[PDB]
């Protein structure tokens, strides 16, 4: 209702209205075509499904959380959980694409027999069930329900707590920073960096075994763009949560947190152009 | 005696052209303006026969209008069952490249020819067991671009070495040889009488051959490019030809000239295959721009468009009762239309 | 009922397709073809099969086709590489055989079906060429030429002309090897060129290229 | 001697196929029209048939 929140809602609506058509268009261009049913395109379909899920659901839920209608605690937890459920699936789909792109160059002769679309579907299903586990961990019982009930009893009322639904209060920072950020957000980032440096070393070796320099510079620029995009979109919000946990006396503005959140959702808009559009086949199918 | 004999040949050809224009009273469009038009026909896809991994080069239905043989580049000759999308047999092939396939009109033999210069005859009943190579017919020095069965006993085959041939199966020899083209003989069609068969060649000429005699009864030259595929009008008095110059032509046997030309200004792509329906009213022409055009075969108007494919269509078969039209493309999907 | 045999045939097609898809298909075009065939002959269309360093290669010789090339050529779309063999010693013999080979090379290069497919170029019979270059000059075929009679510059100029005939830039590569009579070197060059084509194909498929 | 023989065969066959007569075009075109109008009943593509008789539903 405030001006800063109004700016946040406007940017979130913009990111949703950009990210939904791109992902629908990626799923469309794969569906209509029969030549885009390889394993790597199954991975890009997995990311596009997670991505349209983000753009369709997480951004209305994010606006709902930030406005903050008063409601019961378990209702607010049920509303705030699919956010994590979908963002974790986005990160794991990114990781799966990077692992595939490593395997194509590491073992190029026998790649077709190793990575079949059945094994691709098994790996996508594994990534999704692990994203549901990581997302649904707060509902299993690790939240600030105990603290809210203690405060509710202290104020003297009885029953289920009716609280202004706000994401920092309902969910524990310890879960957000330790479990999520340490265990399931930072190793995908470091593992993608390691994998892409290894892929660049393999490509450099193969090419050396000015035109080569230009091609190498283009591949390096593409990899660095991918890694910078991922590490710019995800890391600010999690660093803010981490500094909020470690030093509670560290006072930060609200607009900083809002910028961090719409960068986190901005990744959902940026992913189709960076991933699907760079393939020549996908541009052919798009133009025709 | 070359120059005066060539002058004689040119004078005789001029006389033939003069006779053809003498018997040409008026155009067909003027007299067929009085026909109720067709309008617009779109067809619903009913099956999608997905069992091939490479490009499907040719198909041929059966007389049951139930079974169809498809032949693909990956070395598979599959007898699809169009009703319940089944696979009755799948035959592995010696040569991966197979540019034609045929199904015997009783449903007891399957013939396929490729670039290996060898027609192959596979029997289907085979009380000993599975399907076996029964007879191999090899007498050509060109690719066998099309072959058809007369009956269960003798097969007429076109080729790429400028010769059609008639083969007996029980012996393995050319019962007769049909010579007198200039270029590669891309396709032949049989009349339902099984006595006369056309054949379209790469010298822009379609020639009609008698089976018993062995001679060109009639010769039609009206195209600007090579003739890809050819198919009789169902009664046996006419045949349509498709060429790479984006024209379909309908040639009449009695009047001995071309009747009509199907050519549209938006089309600059070649015809890969033609066919007729049961009544002879629709001329189905596959193209290179990834879709099929259904032409009104009397009023020369495009009745419809069948655009269910992703790559160009290489074969187009029609059942003998006119139920369903199966178009087979290079993306390995036989789309059956109704 | 019939669906049991339908699924059995589906399984057999899938297994046979997995077996066939791992193999590499190569298209030969010619003059020095027999040297290559007999060299790597370890195990209409003349088809030969050989297995080198955990790869299976099927090489297809189309030389026994007395027909129009434009008809059968689109069958061979989708091969990994086109082994195109040129005799170096054909600059003198006959119009000119070297110009005929360059015309065929230009035709396959600018052919619309082979925009993607890479050409492995074999310039064969280096010994007869190095004798005949001291014997006879290259004024016959090329007016724009400087290093009149020397093997190195002569071979490099022939190679430069062939690779210059390529109109498509960076879409496909031309790999040139002067044919060695040493064992395993020709097959090794074929293996390296095919490996390079497979890696470039995978990088293009990623979009990373 | 081969070229003149090929041209001889060409001219003899060409005279052989020229010696036949030709029916006028309007009559044969009307015959094809009559065949189309005769078999216009049993053509399931031109004359549409609903899902009763259609074996492809
Ligand atoms: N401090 C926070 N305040 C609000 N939402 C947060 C916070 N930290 C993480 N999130 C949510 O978690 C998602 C990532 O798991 C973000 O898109 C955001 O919705």
């Amino acid at each position: 209702i405030s001006a800063f929140q109004a700016a946040y809602i406007g940017i979130e609506v913009l990111i949703a209205l950009v990210s939904v058509p791109g992902n629908v268009l990626v799923i469309w261009a794969v569906k209509v075509n029969q030549a885009l049913r390889d394993a790597t395109f199954c991975f890009i379909v997995s990311l596009a499904v997670a991505d349209v899920a983000v753009g369709a659901l997480v951004i209305p839920l994010a606006i709902l959380i930030n406005i903050g209608p008063q409601t019961y605690f378990h209702t607010c937890l049920m509303v705030a959980c699919p956010v994590l459920i979908l963002t974790q699936s986005s990160i794991l789909a990114l990781l799966a694409i990077a692992v595939d792109r490593y395997l194509r160059v590491k073992i190029p002769l026998r790649y077709k027999m190793v990575v079949t679309p059945r094994r691709a579907a098994v790996a996508i299903a594994g990534c999704w069930i692990l994203s549901f586990v990581v997302g649904l961990t707060p509902m299993f019982g690790w939240n600030n329900l105990s603290a809210v009930e203690r405060a509710w009893a202290a104020n003297g009322s009885m029953g289920e707590p009716v609280i202004k639904c706000e994401f920092e209060k309902v969910i524990s920072m310890e879960y957000m920073v330790y479990f999520n950020f340490f265990v399931w957000v930072l190793p995908p980032l470091l593992l993608m960096v390691l994998i892409y440096l290894e892929v660049f070393y393999l490509i450099r070796k193969q090419l050396n075994k000015q035109k080569y320099y230009g091609k190498e510079l283009k591949i390096a620029k593409s990899l660095a763009l991918i890694l910078f995009l991922f590490a710019l979109s995800w890391l600010p919000l999690h660093i803010l949560n981490c500094i909020t946990l470690f030093c509670p006396s560290c006072h930060k503005p609200s607009i900083l947190t809002y910028i961090a959140i719409f960068l986190t959702h901005g990744n959902s808009a940026m992913n189709p152009i960076v991933y699907a559009f760079r393939i020549q086949k996908f541009r052919v199918t798009f133009l025709k | 005696e070359l120059d005066q004999l060539r002058q004689e040949a040119e004078q005789l050809k001029n006389q033939i052209r003069d006779a053809r224009k003498a018997c040409a009273d008026a155009t067909l469009s003027q007299i067929t303006n009085n026909i109720d038009p067709v309008g617009r026909i779109q067809m619903r896809t009913r099956r999608t026969l997905r069992g091939h991994l490479a490009k499907i080069y040719a198909m041929h239905w059966g007389t049951d209008s139930r079974l169809l043989v498809s032949a693909s580049q990956d070395g598979k000759l599959i007898i699809w069952d169009s009703y319940t999308t089944n696979k009755v047999h799948a035959i592995p092939l010696r040569s991966s490249w197979v540019m034609t396939c045929a199904y015997a009109p009783s449903g007891n033999y399957v013939a396929c020819g490729g670039l290996d210069n060898i027609c192959s005859i596979y029997n289907l009943k085979t009380r000993e067991g599975n399907v076996r190579v029964s007879r191999e017919l090899a007498g050509h020095t060109g690719y066998l671009s099309c072959c058809r069965f007369l009956d269960d006993n003798q097969i007429v085959t076109s080729s790429g070495d400028t010769t059609c041939a008639l083969w007996d199966i029980e012996t393995g020899q050319q019962t007769t040889t049909f010579t007198g083209h200039t270029g590669d003989v891309m396709s032949l069609s049989l009349a339902p009488d099984t006595r006369l068969f056309v054949s379209g060649a790469c010298d822009a000429s379609a020639k009609l051959w008698d089976v018993r005699e062995g001679m060109c009864r009639q010769t039609f030259t009206g195209h600007e490019s090579d003739i890809n595929a050819i198919c009789f009008f169902p009664n046996g008095n006419a045949f349509a030809t498709g060429s790479d110059d984006a024209t379909c032509r309908l040639f009449d046997l009695r009047a001995d000239q071309e009747l009509m030309t199907y050519s549209h200004d938006n089309i600059i792509c070649g015809i890969t295959s033609v066919s007729f329906s049961k009544s002879g009213r629709l001329l189905l022409a596959g193209y290179d721009d990834f879709n099929c055009n259904v032409w009104d075969a009397l009023k020369a108007d495009r009745a419809g468009v069948l655009a269910g494919h992703d790559n160009r269509v290489s074969c187009l078969g029609v059942t003998d009762d006119g139920m369903a039209v199966a178009t087979g493309s290079w993306d390995s999907f036989l789309k059956i239309w109704n | 009922a019939a669906a049991e045999r339908s699924k059995m045939i589906d399984k057999n097609l899938r297994e046979d397709g997995e077996k066939a898809a791992r193999e590499v298909k190569l298209l030969l075009l010619g003059s020095g073809k027999n040297t290559i065939v007999k060299q790597m002959k370890i195990i209409g269309i003349v088809e030969t099969h050989f297995t080198f360093k955990d790869l299976h290669f099927k090489m297809f010789d189309v030389g026994a086709q007395r027909s129009e090339r434009k008809k059968w050529i689109h069958c061979f779309e989708g091969v990994t590489a086109i082994i195109f063999c040129v005799a170096l010693s054909a600059y003198d013999l006959v119009m000119n055989r070297m110009h005929a080979s360059m015309k065929l090379f230009d035709s396959i290069c600018n052919n619309k079906w082979f925009t993607d497919t890479s050409i492995i170029l074999f310039l064969n019979k280096k010994d007869l060429f190095e004798e005949k270059i001291t014997h006879s000059p290259l004024t016959i075929c090329f007016p724009e030429y400087t290093g009149a009679n020397k093997y190195d510059e002569a071979a490099s100029y022939i190679q430069s002309k062939f690779e210059d005939l390529n109109k498509r830039k960076d879409t496909k590569e031309i790999y040139t090897h002067f044919t060695c009579s040493t064992d395993t070197k020709n097959v090794q060059f074929v293996f390296d060129a095919v490996t390079d084509v497979i890696i470039k194909n995978n990088l293009k498929d990623c979009g990373l290229f | 001697t081969a070229s003149i023989a090929q041209a001889r065969k060409l001219v003899e066959q060409l005279k052989m196929e020229a010696n036949i007569d030709r029916i006028k075009v309007s009559k044969a075109a009307a015959d094809l029209m009559a065949y189309c109008e005769a078999h216009a009943k049993e053509d399931p593509l031109l004359t549409p048939v609903p899902a009763s008789e259609n074996p492809f539903r």
